[PDB]
RNA sequence: GACGUUUUCAUUAAUCAAGAACGAAAGUUAGGGGAUCGAAGAUGAUCAGAUACCGUCGUAGUCUUAACCAUAAACUAUGCCGACUAGGGAUCGGGUGGUGUUUUUUUAAUGACCCACUCGGCACCUUACGAGAAAUCAAAGUCUUUGGGUUCUGGGGGGAGUAUGG
């Protein structure tokens, strides 16, 4: 069954499933917490 | 298989298995071509006119190599009750 | 197919039943019931020997078709038929092989013991272990003999007999060789004996 | 203890194989034979050939006749018949059902431990 | 010279009984010695992929082996791949031509959605695999050229193709596995039962029945 | 549990054909599977088959000629528009000029090109060759 | 639990957020004995770190009673219900008796057997068709020829199962 639901009502799971596994990706968590804005002394710039 | 006007494509028009009805490729290192010359009255050979068999690779590898050729000798007119149709 | 020249006859069944090949092998990996009929009441299998005769009927169709008698090869690592192949050879025209099968015989086209066969008849396809394994590279048919524990792998002509007693092997060797020489053509029938004995192809005790 | 000249042991395969009794144990007359015929161009190193192949005479004191052999010799009254068992044989009860069920003519004697 | 003919197939070819190349493929023949396909087809050319200096220790101080990977072929549907570690640069170069003449087999390549004067692309999506590398070829429209890695493109030139859409996967940067995998991938286009290959073959004769008196095993 | 009998169909014929048989005994079976196999016989990827019956589920015996390489259910049984069947072609079919996904629809059961011919498109069932 | 049944329900079903039982060893409160050894410890060691392995007594503990805990290499390192294939001589739990062989119910009774046959548990090894990177695996298969159903985890190494909070 390859560890996942498939049936055509289960999308409720799946877009909540990947929603909790994007945080294991690195630049996703780097991006969507404003860590480039709370740190990185350019402050998201390109020069200073 | 054929172009805008016909003209069949891709030389080495291959030959086929007669046991699993699969194909025999020019790679293959198990496929055997069998020339069964006939018999007749006086019962010798008639060498040259052949019941040509071909045996591919999966049958010869995975017990079922032998009984699959009993059927072909039966159902062509070569042997009698060596292959139980009522198996 | 089966001509009026030859089919099942009870005068060559003199020979096979005189060898007692109702003594087959005693336990059967299950690929080996087109040719058994029953077993004696302690469980040793009885052979449909008329179909074992049809085996040699098509086995000679295989042999006599080739316009090259040099292309006939017979292997015998089991000691019993090691005479028999020579007993075949100068009779038939097959090049004889007996003893140890040299590892990489059908491999290594450079070395001395490299044969170019078009047809190979084996004798004991367990004792001819790397003659079963390493022969199906250059696309060769495997004329074999098959007791009830003998390989259904890599074979196509499973001739049922025993290999316990020197008479069975040379017996079926002689029963094929007689009509191979008669497919090449000397004599006719089956109740008719050949000029030389079925005793001829058998094993001495030196 | 010693291994002298090694091109000697073909003495029992070159000269002896047609001419057996040539050599002699005493050595006062057996050494003229090796000067005329060969490229042996010495006087002292020459006669080392007898003693290294004298020791080969201590084991003693063509197979193509075995393919036409194989159609002549035969015991004419042998066990390759229905004769020494007098035809009737101890045969299985279902082999009698086999010569039934194929069509064959035999004598069928049956021994049994029960069924 | 000539061929000094061995293995009953040089005995065919040195006289001249087999004319074409695919005649040998037609019967699924064995090939043991190697210059047969170059006699049968002079159009091939030696196209080196890589000659890399491996210094594996030969037990007393390494004397500079070389593993060459040579893809021989004409760009007309006759390929060949040879891999050999040898003791010389030019020795490994010639050794890579030896094995690449043993390893010859063509590719059934066709059209894609129509037909016109000459075929361009493959017949079917195939895939070969060598341990670490998967190679997944795809049929292509007219003209679009070889979409492949810089090693794969020259081998598929010698396949005779003008257009492929390769979609390989795996640890491709071991370039020894990759061409083995892609050679499996091109060695399957005949070995795939497609609905155009649905006819019943008659199983015709072998020429090793025919020629066997004409120019065969000679004792003399 | 045999949640899809249509799935514990042809997987059985995978385990027959890949293991090299000429038939298999399918039990249970439905009119889903019966018309599925009538469609497959109409295409002739598989050969002749027979429904034998009990006062239970029922059995099917198939006599093909090899050309069934692979089939499979595409569960869950997705619902497809007209233009979107051709999406499902190029994902999981060998070439353009053969090969059939088949469909259950309110016009019964037929492959996706008879859907293109008789001008509907419905729920997926499987891919067959 | 298995097995037999031409007994009864006629879909009562699979897993599983939440929720609930149980739980080695060790450990945790209040008691019984207190025989056995014995993490700590109190002693003798005993010569440099041939190396500190030795030895002797040992509170609690080991054993239990009214209760926790909720931890393992809790590992067959493989969640649970499906499908088929190998190929085998035995096993054990059941079912059967060969003009079937003997002590003796009286040739095959109590029991047990050769030859066969069935479903339950524990296993083994073959060629590996299929895999895997590989050791190996009859399932770690039927997955690039990618979809029988369902649940929990992983995203380079560390920092770190650390801080913080519930």
């Amino acid at each position: 069954g390859k560890g996942k639901p498939r049936g055509l009502n289960s999308a409720r799971k799946l877009r909540v499933h990947r929603r909790n596994n994007r945080w294991a990706e690195n630049n996703y968590k780097k991006r969507l917490l404003g860590t480039a804005f709370k740190s990185s002394p350019f402050g998201g710039s390109s020069h200073a | 298989m054929e172009n805008d006007k016909g003209q069949l494509v891709e030389l080495y028009v291959p030959r086929k298995c007669s046991a699993t009805n699969r194909i025999i490729k020019a790679d293959d290192h198990a496929s055997v071509q069998i020339n069964v010359a006939k018999v007749d009255e006086e019962g010798r050979a008639i060498p040259g006119e052949y019941v040509t068999y071909a045996l591919s690779g999966y049958v010869r590898s995975r017990g079922e190599s032998d009984d699959s050729l009993n059927r072909l000798a039966q159902n062509d007119g070569l042997l009698k009750n060596v292959w139980s149709y009522s198996r | 197919s089966l001509p009026a020249t030859f089919d099942l006859t009870p005068e060559d069944a003199q020979l096979l039943l005189a060898a007692n090949t109702h003594l087959g092998a005693r336990n059967v990996q299950v690929h080996q019931e087109p040719y058994v009929f029953n077993a004696r009441p302690d469980g040793v299998h009885v052979i449909n020997v008329g179909k074992t005769w049809e085996k040699l009927v098509l086995a000679a169709r295989i042999i006599a078709a080739i316009p090259n008698p040099e292309d006939v090869v017979a292997i015998s690592s089991r000691t019993f038929g090691q005479r028999a192949v020579l007993k075949f050879a100068a009779h038939t025209g097959a090049t004889p092989i007996a003893g140890r099968f040299t590892p990489g015989s059908f491999t290594n086209y450079i070395t001395r013991s490299f044969k170019e066969p078009r047809l190979v008849i084996v004798t004991d396809p367990r004792s001819d272990a790397q003659a079963i394994k390493e022969a199906s590279y250059v696309n060769i048919p495997v004329i074999a003999l098959t007791d009830l524990d003998s390989p259904s792998e890599f074979v196509d002509v499973a001739i049922p007999c025993n290999n316990r007693g020197k008479h069975s092997i040379g017996l079926i060797w002689y029963l094929l060789a007689r009509e191979v020489l008669r497919l090449r053509g000397a004599l006719v029938d089956r109740t008719q004996p050949w000029s030389i004995m079925p005793d001829l192809y058998f094993y001495r005790f030196p | 203890g010693r291994v002298r000249t090694k091109t000697v042991k073909r003495a029992s395969k070159a000269l002896i194989e047609r001419y057996y009794p040539k050599l002699t144990l005493d050595f006062q007359t057996n050494k003229r034979l090796c000067d005329e015929i060969a490229t042996i161009q010495s006087k002292r190193l020459r006669n080392k050939i007898a003693g290294y192949t004298t020791h080969l005479m201590k084991r003693i004191q063509l197979q193509e006749e075995e393919r036409e052999r194989k159609d002549q010799y035969v015991p004419e009254v042998s066990a390759l018949d229905l004769s020494r068992s007098n035809g009737v044989l101890n045969v299985d009860n279902q082999t009698s059902d086999l010569v039934k069920s194929l069509g064959l003519k035999l004598p069928l004697s049956v021994i049994n431990v029960s069924a | 010279k000539g061929w000094v003919p061995v293995t009953k197939l040089g005995r065919l070819v040195k006289a001249g009984k087999i004319t074409t190349i695919e005649e040998i493929f037609l019967h699924s023949l064995p090939v043991k010695e190697f210059q047969i396909i170059d006699t049968l087809l002079p159009g091939l050319q030696d196209e080196v992929m890589n000659i890399k200096p491996v210094q594996k220790q030969t037990r007393a101080g390494q004397r500079t082996r070389f593993k060459a990977v040579v893809v021989v072929g004409d760009s007309n549907g006759h390929v060949g791949l040879g891999i050999k570690t040898a003791k010389e640069v030019a020795g490994a170069i010639r050794a890579g031509i030896i094995i690449a003449k043993l390893s010859v087999i063509p590719i059934r390549r066709g059209y894609w959605g129509t037909n016109l004067g000459q075929p361009h692309s493959l017949a079917t999506k195939t895939t070969g695999k060598c341990g670490s590398v998967t190679v997944r070829l795809i049929p292509a429209p007219r003209g679009s050229g070889i979409v492949a890695s810089p090693a794969v493109k020259k081998l598929l030139q010698l396949a005779g193709v003008e257009d492929v859409y390769t979609q390989s996967n795996g640890k491709t940067r071991t370039l020894e596995n990759t061409l083995k995998a892609a050679f499996v991938a091109i060695g399957n286009t005949y070995g795939f039962l497609t609905p155009n290959l649905w006819a019943e073959q008659p199983l015709p004769v072998s020429p090793l029945d025919i020629y066997s008196d004409e120019a065969s095993a000679q004792k003399k | 549990t045999r949640s899809s009998v249509l799935a514990d169909a042809l997987n059985a014929i995978n385990n027959a054909e890949k293991t090299g048989k000429r038939q298999v005994l399918i039990r249970p079976s439905s009119k889903v599977i019966i018309k599925f196999l009538q469609v497959m016989q109409k295409h002739g990827y598989i050969g002749e088959f027979v429904y034998i019956d009990d006062h239970r589920s029922g059995k099917i015996v198939v006599q093909l000629n090899g050309r069934l390489n692979k089939c499979g259910v595409i569960s869950p049984r997705f619902n497809v528009k007209i233009g979107d069947i051709e999406k499902w072609t190029a994902n999981l079919l060998p070439a353009r000029q053969f090969g059939y996904v088949i469909l259950t629809t309110s016009a019964g059961i037929m492959d996706h090109e008879e859907a293109r011919r008789k001008h509907v498109s419905g729920k997926i069932l499987g891919f067959v060759y």
